[PDB]
């Protein structure tokens, strides 16, 4: 039971990423998504959706690198997200 | 001198300045850099480097000046224990160039604002 | 309760009080010429119970919200500073001793990020 859900890549080129997720039915305050070569953390980059968004966009990425998406719930207006607890939800997209 | 007016200057020195830096982390912490607690450090390493500088060149203020503005506000308007805390968060997300870039500009912006904040006193006297 | 509640600034203000008044002693008993002893227990003490406090709340939403301001915005937040860290550390530098002065920015700070694992890697511990 994590949140958000049943993220996946809806659209995809060369360079770029179109990330969907399941919104839960009850609003969440904003999400965090981290992104970046697998395994490489010097490379991790992160921003920050708001809660009634449940699609984001990647890019700037190197054709044929393993990537690791994550995205995290916040559900807290007014405490950062190391408080939240809501486990996230990664995948996996090359190219 | 553990004096009842002491715990007095700290309780309400803290209780000040700890405000000041919630509320700075609510209105100004961002979405990919902690400019609420980052700021709360930085102007208080600048006004640490004044006090200080300050304290020195007038020995004849009270004891509960010091602690009350130092010990007191400054005290709870920076944190260490809120940096880490991020920092250790940044890591644990994968972020390293991001809690690498945080601690540096903590670290050292903390101590060039700490030296600003003695160079703008004495200059000032001279 | 909603954020800017009056029961909040109180939280804050009596945690941050029992905060430097333990940082104060600290900084009293054990701070001495050449090494801060006492700045660096409040700063390690405070990183390693702030991980402490971070895991527990993430593991209890049912808690109010005035056990992380008065814990940690309150009391970790009066027990640790960077301000008299920074001043010290500038003595050192201005005191020519810059061995010390790296010893010590290097002590305080990765000390805290370890002590804050440790707190996170306790709690992580025991309730699992
Ligand atoms: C039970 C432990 C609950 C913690 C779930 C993981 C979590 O908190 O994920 C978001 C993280 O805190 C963001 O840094
Ligand atoms: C260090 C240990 C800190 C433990 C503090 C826990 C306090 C707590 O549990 O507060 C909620 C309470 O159980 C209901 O009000
Ligand atoms: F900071
Ligand atoms: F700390
Ligand atoms: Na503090």
């Amino acid at each position: 039971s994590s949140v958000p859900t049943k993220l996946e890549v809806v659209a995809a080129t060369p360079t770029s990423l179109l990330i969907s997720w399941d919104a839960p039915a009850v609003t969440v305050d904003h999400y965090v998504i981290t992104y970046g070569e697998t395994g490489a953390y010097w490379s991790y980059q992160e921003f920050t959706v708001p809660g009634s968004k449940s699609t984001a966009t990647i890019s700037g990425l190197k054709p044929g690198v393993d990537y690791t998406i994550t995205v995290y719930a916040n559900p807290y207006s007014d405490a950062p997200i190391y408080y939240s607890y809501h486990s996230p939800i990664s995948i996996n997209y090359r190219t | 001198t553990y004096a009842p007016l002491n715990f007095i200057a700290i309780g309400i020195g803290a209780t000040l300045g700890a405000w000041l830096r919630w509320v700075l982390g609510l209105k100004l912490n961002g979405a990919g850099w902690p400019w609420g607690t980052l700021t709360a450090n930085l102007v208080g390493g600048y006004l640490i480097g004044v006090m200080v500088a300050l304290i020195a060149s007038h020995p004849e203020w009270p004891a509960w000046i010091r602690l009350a503005a130092v010990t007191g506000f400054l005290g709870g308007l920076t944190t260490f224990s809120t940096f880490s805390a991020e920092t250790v968060d940044m890591l644990c997300r994968g972020v390293y160039a991001t809690a690498a870039a945080y601690a540096g500009a903590s670290l050292a912006g903390s101590l060039a604002m700490t030296g600003l904040g003695l160079a703008t006193v004495r200059l000032l006297l001279r």
